[PDB]
């Protein structure tokens, strides 16, 4: 329902993006 | 490889794919079915691919001579970026390389979008 | 939400294209 | 606020801001609308901001690779100062920081003019 999905998704994208950055350094 | 070596290797890889197209024009087709100029990490590499596509569409050989002569005008490619592409060593089987350029591209687009999103959220 | 949705959708498409590739 | 701590804070804030620009190269337009290289406390950070401004005018990515490629090579940024900038944590909303960086720049300019006024008075 509503924009609940547009949080699971964005957060999904932010988690993937963060995963790729963390996997590029340190 | 640290992050720096990876970015340096993406740049190198683009040169090698493009060099291969200069030495074997017909590959522009198999490479284009995956890549657009927009997918190139180093912009001048993108403008080079963009000139080559245009040459191929009209059946004019893709070489140093024609790349320069038909080079845009409003937009140019620096002398060293040109030399660095032409001078890269052509390898066989650039399938992997082409795939890494496309992968790297999707990663960047994801990053741009990830930013823009957390940006509109203020 | 407006342009962001279109950007996420086209991004999603460039993604599945890599698999549809064959 | 200890004076030393403060200074260290200013240096740390400048990196986080520069590190943030590396994460979202578009943020350089906003930051530049309030900051010039000369406004950075630690000179190497200003030099960095400078190369970045140049890289963005050429639409070239601002990353570890190109920052090191576009370095003046007559003048260079010591590796420790680079890893300092690249390793710092990109924050969300570096606004206050940018205005903080600008504020301390103005203070230093205030202090400089104060000294030339004192010096050029004691003939």
């Amino acid at each position: 329902v509503e924009e609940i999905k547009n949080a699971s998704i964005k957060r999904k994208l932010f988690g993937l993006a963060n995963t790729i950055r963390e996997q590029a350094l340190e | 490889m640290d992050h720096l070596k990876h970015l340096q290797q993406l740049q190198n890889i683009e040169r090698i794919v493009l060099s291969g197209i200069v030495l074997a024009n017909h590959k522009i087709e198999e490479v284009h079915s995956v890549l657009e100029p927009s997918d190139f990490y180093y912009p001048p590499n993108g403008l080079f691919f963009e000139i080559a596509l245009k040459l191929h569409e009209e059946d004019c050989p893709i070489d140093e001579n024609f790349i320069r002569q038909k080079m845009p005008k409003d937009k140019q490619i620096k002398e060293e970026d040109l030399v660095a592409i032409f001078a890269a060593s052509p390898i066989d089987n650039i399938e992997a390389y082409v795939e890494e350029i496309k992968n790297a591209s999707i990663k960047r687009k994801l990053f741009g979008l990830a930013n823009t999103i957390r940006e509109q959220a203020h």
